């Protein structure tokens, strides 16, 4: 056995060599916040929520990236991660537009979830907001890239899963654009997917824009019958 | 407050008080019916500089 021993606040648990520090607070129990991070997905680690604080260590680690070792003390709710979760999702939210009465993604929103969990309660922001200019990519996804907060799950998506190779950023500092830089239509097989991984009403489901709202509908467990995968 | 006065002093020797100092019914002594617009003040938490939220 080659289990080694960590620590996430003071209770011991056993891993194996290469877990990250998000795995190991899984294992214990505890769920690490995240945005770009993703269990099926490469690992980014572009946009620091994850960012949990090793004990004798005068650093805060990035929990999505960081591989663990022995006789490490992972503080999951001390005072500086919660300063440094803050100070990033004030950061996150600085330049994010007020669209929440107007957006598919209210009620289911990650942001809105973790805004009020680990967030602060109100915005010290006393500047102008940028503006996206938006983008077309099919009759199947609603781009509103003024919501975006540059998490590249559409490129790890387009690049690992779907194997299209057709999204990407285009720009440098404030003004970076995830989008295909070129008037193309995103047509794939699981071209819909990306609607279930943005984090933010960035990309919506057209059919289904602006019809319901997530904490009035009932869900149903079924099978699909389109084709033989089931 | 608009009786005669051998009404009101009737009434004052019935009741056995002075009733024309206190009146039950409202007259010009009460507040406008328009205000000026109002400033409420903010909290104790409304600061730029030390206001974290996990303290
Ligand atoms: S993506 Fe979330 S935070 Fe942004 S406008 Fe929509 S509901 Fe609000
Ligand atoms: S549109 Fe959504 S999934 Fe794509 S990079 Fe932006 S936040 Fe991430
Ligand atoms: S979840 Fe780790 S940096 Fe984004
Ligand atoms: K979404």
């Amino acid at each position: 056995s080659n289990l080694i021993e960590v620590f996430v606040d003071g209770q011991s648990v056993m891993v194996e060599p290469g877990t990250t520090v998000l795995q190991a607070c899984e294992k214990v129990g505890m769920q690490i916040p995240r945005f770009c991070y993703h269990e099926r997905l490469s690992v980014a680690g572009n946009c620091r929520m994850c960012l949990v604080e090793i004990e004798k260590a005068p650093k805060v680690v990035a929990a999505c990236a960081m591989p663990v070792m022995k006789g490490w003390n992972i503080l999951t709710n001390s005072e500086k991660t919660k300063k440094a979760r803050e100070g990033v999702m004030e950061f996150l939210l600085a330049n994010h537009p007020l669209d929440c009465p107007i957006c598919d993604q209210g009620g289911e929103c990650d942001l809105q979830d973790q805004s009020m969990m680990f967030g602060s309660d109100r915005s010290r922001f006393l500047e102008g907001k940028r503006a996206v200019e938006d983008k077309n990519i099919g009759p199947l996804v609603k781009t509103i890239m003024t919501r975006c907060i540059q998490c590249t799950r559409c490129i790890r998506f387009a690049s690992e899963i779907a194997g299209v190779d057709d999204l990407g950023t285009t720009g440098r500092g404030n003004d970076m654009q995830v989008g295909t830089y070129i008037e193309k239509m995103f047509m794939s097989e699981l071209s819909g997917n990306i609607i279930d991984i943005c984090p933010v009403g960035a990309l919506t489901s057209k059919p289904y824009a602006f019809t319901a709202r997530p904490w009035e509908t009932r869900k149903t467990e079924s099978i699909d019958v389109m084709d033989a995968v089931g | 407050a608009s009786a005669t006065r051998l009404i009101q002093g009737l009434r004052n020797w019935a009741s056995g008080r002075d009733l024309q100092a206190k009146l039950q019914l409202r007259y010009q002594e009460i507040s406008k019916r328009t205000q000026p617009p109002p400033k409420l003040p903010v909290g104790p938490s409304h600061r730029l500089s030390n206001n974290y939220y996990c303290a």
